[PDB]
RNA sequence: GAAAUUGUUGAAAGGGAAGGGCAUUUGAUCAGACAUGG
RNA sequence: GGAAUACUGCCAGCUGGGACUGAGGACUGCGACGUAAGUCAAGGAUGCUGGCAUAAUGGUUAUAUGCCGCCCGUCUUGAAA
RNA sequence: GCCCUGAAAAUGGAUGGCGCUCAAGCGUGUUACCUAUACUCUACCGUCAGGGUUGAUAUGAUGCCCUGACGAGUAGGCAGGCGUGGAGGUCAGUGACGAAGCCUAGACCGUAAGGUCGGGUCGAACGGCCUCUAGUGCAGAUCUUGGUGGUAGUAGCAAAUA
RNA sequence: UUGGCGGAAAGGCCUUGGGUGCUUGCUGGCGAAUUGCAAUGUCAUUUUGCGUGGGGAUAAAUCAUUUGUAUACGACUUAGA
């Protein structure tokens, strides 16, 4: 013998969890996401790109388009936290909206042609829309950039 | 492959080297107490080294677990090496230093058979 | 377009300290256009991220990045505290860094 | 903001001046100070000289060569006083030091840069008027500084370039807001006044 | 010269007791998680409540003594937003703290609170 | 005072060109022989 | 075949000593964690 | 003469932003919302998504930087002396 | 009241330092703000106290578990431990297929004394636990002996005619 | 590419002349996705080494020797194709 041999040792059963009591409520969102809302992306692929908010999805993201067709944005997920939310809405009346859910992005490229469609179908009903007020194609189609001054603090978008 | 356990936390890592075992090559910076009177490091004056107190004391959970969660055992033989049977998800064995290569093949053999984890296999270990 | 960034101007200026012992754990930040406790709270609780270059490559790159959030307000004029992941070299002092617009409450 | 922000020393208080420079650079900020011998001091000549008379008195008693130095030109007078607020004899004050550059005078790169000035520091915002203030430049010249004339010389040829300069940077102005008027009644305009513009 | 004090409003005894309140059982300081706990103790006295012990205190009363003498003395955090003064040791009336401050205890204590 | 240009004339006595050197017998004595193309190109450089 | 001490080689630092504490950049160096259908 | 307003104070009034913490480990307690089945924020963090093995991350070590740090031992009222 | 005179000392010099004149001075008021090993909340180590529990079903009743408070320290006391030579007992312990020692800006464990491992060098002995026992732990004592430095290729190697 | 002006550290400023690329002043037609809900990002700017393609140029200094206007030793100052 090396060591000497414990008098002891311990179980080696794995001990139960003890029952958590957090329930999972709903999500409040913050009032200046409604839908139709034009967003301000601030992180990831497409930071910089204004685009345009659909649907609460319930995996807490926010629905996205844009539309493709103007700032090449496509349907898509984003967090609510990485948005600035800006003052200038497209009315969403047009837009189906129901089908898109979170299973719909649930990871299964080749880009599907059910998905192709659908930025198809959906920004038919934006641009449409988008096209109604003078600008707001060109708006969309830029990017949002800090120049020398602006104050995020002060800036109200 | 062990039991859980909460993240182990060190609370000293460093090695309370004895004063001034720096300063004069025959100070062993093996620890050892400042009893001087004028001593900055034992009235504590700011700056100083700090010095070993019970506060440091390992978590009663988490202490002696290695990084891998087995308190280690040390083994010499065969014999020994099945004291861990049991307690695999406790222990890990490790090969004393003067066992022969040998036996070194033949106690990891067992470990490996028996599901015992030994801290120090690669031990006299050829090619 | 001409000008790409998302993020506000920044400078690390000191650490933590009393007069004669300094708390690396938290950096003491001035913002541009950020003059007084009242605007430095839109920008607390932001993250902040300090850029810097080696020779060394972590990926294709030879650039690496220290992130921290934005913790509290320092002072009367604007100062923001913060805190990052690994503490900012000390070098930093008086160097640029980049807080960001996001987590976005607006 | 700006990479290098160029003071005009001329009526600033020197050690309000050098108060606020000194953190500049310790912030980052880089700073070049021109006119350096149009900066004025609070007190009276008089004062402000012997002031400089007893800062003059020490030196290393064995030998004068490693005592205080006194460097007479307006710029190092001034540094004095700013280097003093850094902290010097550390690796980051030299940098933030380093920062800084000073001249009397406005040299070359400089003349044609934009300068501005420092309110805080300025000595008709913040003395009261009746207190009597030196004239660095002056002072400067009575402790020993060589230079003043031929500094002042080639100020006033400065003076007049930077004139003519303007003369022509004016009257395109003009050229410019002559040619602005049928816009100024221009749709575009009231497009733009409606947001602001 | 060690204290500064005053007298309580009801919110005052109310808040220093729903937050601080504990309470001695055999030395053990104990919090006042259930009027269960008060109950058990107090009871003898009445005063089943932890409002029960609340009212005992501010009305005082007969049982003052021990109703307060349970009560574990109150640890509490320094002001927040300062003390008012720039010097504490100086008498409420001159330069404030220490010493007998009537009703501004109240502002206080919260502010310990 | 700061030196803005010197000039110097086309023929140097060797007298000058000795004082150029350290070890004069053994060296090529370049000398100013390339300044001197200064005057060959018939004006100029010098005059400027 | 230890230490003081010394040679060479390699690495690093160095504006009137050097060594120490906290923290972190940089480099060097070590690690614990990878078996579930092919 | 009828208000308003300031000032001080109370609400077991409603709400927005930030920070640190998640100790415990089947159930036993006290509760609240319930017409009920039951639900909960009620005796301590769970849900969701992603990122990492040429490696993220963590230890050591050298160097740098901010702040700090006088030579121990001894006698002594008092030692860096 | 503030200021001025009164107001003379020896290295150059100190409102701490730059420097400040509707102050960055003096008197007074009012607010915001900065940060102690202190206060409040929580995690962890220890100490002391109180309570539960082999009715059990293994592997410790000196335990296991619940709760509250506390933690400065010289001289000094006590406790719980670490380490060395030897001794009884035991692992039928380790080892020429490499014991002990030594070297390792390599690994792990312990608050620590210390313990453990890899690699190198090595050559014949050696270790764990339970006890016993001491000629049992060093930085000093102008300590003892032995060895080695800086000083330093330096002082010097110039009387006595060559 | 033509001229001017700039010596405070001018090393920059104004100008002609054509050539050529873009232009969001305005109107069209296409593309962007799956980088999967943020971590990833534009490459700047210093020195230095390999290289290739042509342009241009073809020295001294130290040692030893030597002088004494110099000199403790270095150093100084002369001389030698
Ligand atoms: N003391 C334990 C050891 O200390 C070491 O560090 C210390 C000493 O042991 C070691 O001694 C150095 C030695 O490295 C070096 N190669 C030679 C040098 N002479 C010694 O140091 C000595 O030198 C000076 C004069 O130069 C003496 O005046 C003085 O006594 C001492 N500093 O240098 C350090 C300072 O002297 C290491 N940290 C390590 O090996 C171990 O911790
Ligand atoms: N900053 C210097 C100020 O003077 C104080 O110190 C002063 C005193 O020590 C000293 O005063 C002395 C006096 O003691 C002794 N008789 C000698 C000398 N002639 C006097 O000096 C005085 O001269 C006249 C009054 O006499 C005053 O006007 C003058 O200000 C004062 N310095 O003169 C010093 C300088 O004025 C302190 N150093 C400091 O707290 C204060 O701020
Ligand atoms: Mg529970
Ligand atoms: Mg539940
Ligand atoms: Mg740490
Ligand atoms: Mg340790
Ligand atoms: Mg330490
Ligand atoms: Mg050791
Ligand atoms: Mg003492
Ligand atoms: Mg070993
Ligand atoms: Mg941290
Ligand atoms: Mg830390
Ligand atoms: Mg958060
Ligand atoms: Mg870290
Ligand atoms: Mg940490
Ligand atoms: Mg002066
Ligand atoms: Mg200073
Ligand atoms: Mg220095
Ligand atoms: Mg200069
Ligand atoms: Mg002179
Ligand atoms: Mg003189
Ligand atoms: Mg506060
Ligand atoms: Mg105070
Ligand atoms: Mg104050
Ligand atoms: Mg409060
Ligand atoms: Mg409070
Ligand atoms: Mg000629
Ligand atoms: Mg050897
Ligand atoms: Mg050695
Ligand atoms: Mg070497
Ligand atoms: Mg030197
Ligand atoms: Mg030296
Ligand atoms: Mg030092
Ligand atoms: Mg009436
Ligand atoms: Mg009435
Ligand atoms: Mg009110
Ligand atoms: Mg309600
Ligand atoms: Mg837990
Ligand atoms: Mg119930
Ligand atoms: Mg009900
Ligand atoms: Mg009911
Ligand atoms: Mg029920
Ligand atoms: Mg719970
Ligand atoms: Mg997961
Ligand atoms: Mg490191
Ligand atoms: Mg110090
Ligand atoms: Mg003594
Ligand atoms: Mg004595
Ligand atoms: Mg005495
Ligand atoms: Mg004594
Ligand atoms: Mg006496
Ligand atoms: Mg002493
Ligand atoms: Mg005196
Ligand atoms: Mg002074
Ligand atoms: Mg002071
Ligand atoms: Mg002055
Ligand atoms: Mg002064
Ligand atoms: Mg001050
Ligand atoms: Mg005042
Ligand atoms: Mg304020
Ligand atoms: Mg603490
Ligand atoms: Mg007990
Ligand atoms: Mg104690
Ligand atoms: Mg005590
Ligand atoms: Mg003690
Ligand atoms: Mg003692
Ligand atoms: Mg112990
Ligand atoms: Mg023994
Ligand atoms: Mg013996
Ligand atoms: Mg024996
Ligand atoms: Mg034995
Ligand atoms: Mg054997
Ligand atoms: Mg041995
Ligand atoms: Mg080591
Ligand atoms: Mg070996
Ligand atoms: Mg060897
Ligand atoms: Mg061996
Ligand atoms: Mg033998
Ligand atoms: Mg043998
Ligand atoms: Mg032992
Ligand atoms: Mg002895
Ligand atoms: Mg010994
Ligand atoms: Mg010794
Ligand atoms: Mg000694
Ligand atoms: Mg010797
Ligand atoms: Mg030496
Ligand atoms: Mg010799
Ligand atoms: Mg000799
Ligand atoms: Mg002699
Ligand atoms: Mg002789
Ligand atoms: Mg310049
Ligand atoms: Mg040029
Ligand atoms: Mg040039
Ligand atoms: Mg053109
Ligand atoms: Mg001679
Ligand atoms: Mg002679
Ligand atoms: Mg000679």
């Amino acid at each position: 013998s090396a060591q000497k041999a414990p008098k002891w040792y311990p179980s080696e059963d794995v001990a139960a969890l003890k029952k958590t009591r957090k329930a999972a409520r709903p999500q409040k969102l913050r009032a200046s996401l409604v839908p139709g809302t034009v967003l301000i992306l601030l992180a990831g692929r497409f930071r910089g790109k204004r685009v345009v908010y659909l649907k609460h999805l319930e995996d807490n993201t926010l629905l996205i388009s844009g539309p493709f067709k103007v700032n090449g944005v496509p349907l898509r997920r984003v967090n609510a936290r990485y948005v600035i939310a800006t003052s200038t809405k497209v009315s969403v009346e047009g837009v189906n909206v129901e089908k898109f859910n979170v299973e719909y992005f649930a990871k299964e490229k080749e880009i599907k042609a059910e998905r192709v469609e659908d930025q198809k179908v959906v920004d038919k009903a934006l641009i449409a829309e988008i096209k109604k007020t003078p600008l707001l194609k060109q708006y969309l189609s830029a990017s949002f950039s800090l120049k020398n001054g602006d104050k995020p603090h002060m800036l109200k978008f | 492959a062990s039991l859980p356990h909460p993240k182990i936390v060190k609370k000293h890592t460093k090695k309370f080297k004895r004063h001034h075992s720096d300063r004069y090559h025959r100070v062993a910076e093996n620890w050892r107490k400042q009893k001087g009177i004028d001593s900055v490091v034992r009235r504590r004056f700011r700056g100083n080294i700090s010095q070993p107190k019970i506060g440091y004391g390992s978590n009663k959970k988490t202490k002696f677990l290695s990084p891998s969660g087995h308190k280690t055992f040390l083994v010499a033989n065969v014999k020994d090496l099945e004291t861990l049977t049991m307690h695999t998800k406790t222990y890990a064995a490790e090969i004393a230093h003067n066992i022969s290569a040998k036996n070194r093949v033949v106690i990891l053999a067992r470990a490996k058979a028996l599901g015992i984890k030994v801290t120090n296999p690669k031990g006299r270990l050829a090619l | 377009a001409e000008s790409h960034r998302l993020y506000v101007k920044g400078k690390h200026l000191s650490y933590q300290r009393s007069k004669r012992v300094n708390n690396p754990n938290v950096s003491l930040i001035k913002i541009e256009g950020v003059a007084t406790p009242q605007d430095a709270q839109f920008y607390l609780g932001k993250r902040i991220a300090y850029v810097y270059r080696a020779s060394k490559e972590v990926r294709g790159s030879k650039i690496r990045v220290m992130w921290g959030k934005v913790t509290r307000t320092h002072g009367n004029s604007g100062v923001v505290r913060a805190t990052f992941r690994n503490n900012l070299p000390a070098k930093t002092f008086g160097a640029s860094v980049r807080i960001f617009l996001y987590p976005s409450n607006i | 903001v700006e990479p290098v922000v160029v003071i005009d020393g001329k009526g600033h208080l020197v050690g309000r001046l050098a108060s606020v420079v000194a953190k500049q650079l310790l912030n980052g900020q880089k700073i070049v100070v021109v006119r350096a011998e149009e900066l004025n001091i609070s007190g009276e000549f008089f004062r402000n000289k012997l002031k400089y008379h007893d800062f003059l008195r020490k030196a290393t008693a064995f030998n004068k060569t490693r005592g205080p130095f006194h460097f007479r030109a307006p710029s190092r007078i001034f540094y004095k006083a700013l280097r003093g607020m850094v902290s010097h004899k550390t690796a980051r004050g030299k940098a933030a030091l380093e920062r800084l550059k000073v001249f009397e005078g406005i040299p070359p790169p400089y003349d044609k840069k934009k300068r501005v000035v420092v309110p805080q520091a300025l000595r008709v915002l913040r003395l009261k008027p009746g207190r009597k203030y030196t004239t660095l430049g002056k002072l400067s010249t009575s402790v020993g500084w060589k230079y003043e004339d031929v500094v002042a010389k080639l100020e006033a040829k400065r003076k007049v370039s930077s004139a003519e300069y303007y003369a022509k940077k004016r009257a395109f102005t003009k050229k410019v807001a002559s040619a602005n008027a049928t816009a100024a009644e221009s749709d575009v305009a009231k497009q733009l006044a409606a947001l602001g513009y | 010269p060690y204290v500064a004090y005053g007298y309580p409003s009801y919110s005052t005894i109310r808040q220093l007791v729903y937050k601080r309140g504990f309470g001695k059982i055999n030395k053990q300081r104990v919090p006042l998680s259930d009027n269960a706990i008060i109950e058990a103790n107090l009871g003898k006295y009445g005063i089943l409540s932890i409002d029960d012990l609340i009212h005992e205190i501010i009305t005082v009363g007969p049982h003052f003594k021990q109703a307060n003498n349970f009560l574990w003395p109150f640890k509490l955090s320094n002001p927040s937003g300062g003390w008012g003064v720039p010097r504490k040791f100086k008498h409420f009336i001159q330069g404030g703290s220490f010493g007998n401050r009537e009703e501004f205890i109240n502002k206080l204590v919260k502010s310990m609170n | 005072l700061r030196s803005l240009t010197t000039v110097w004339a086309e023929h140097l006595s060797d007298e000058v060109k000795r004082r150029f050197y350290k070890n004069w017998y053994k060296s090529k004595k370049k000398a100013f022989t390339k300044y001197s193309a200064k005057y060959a190109q018939d004006g100029a450089g010098i005059e400027r």
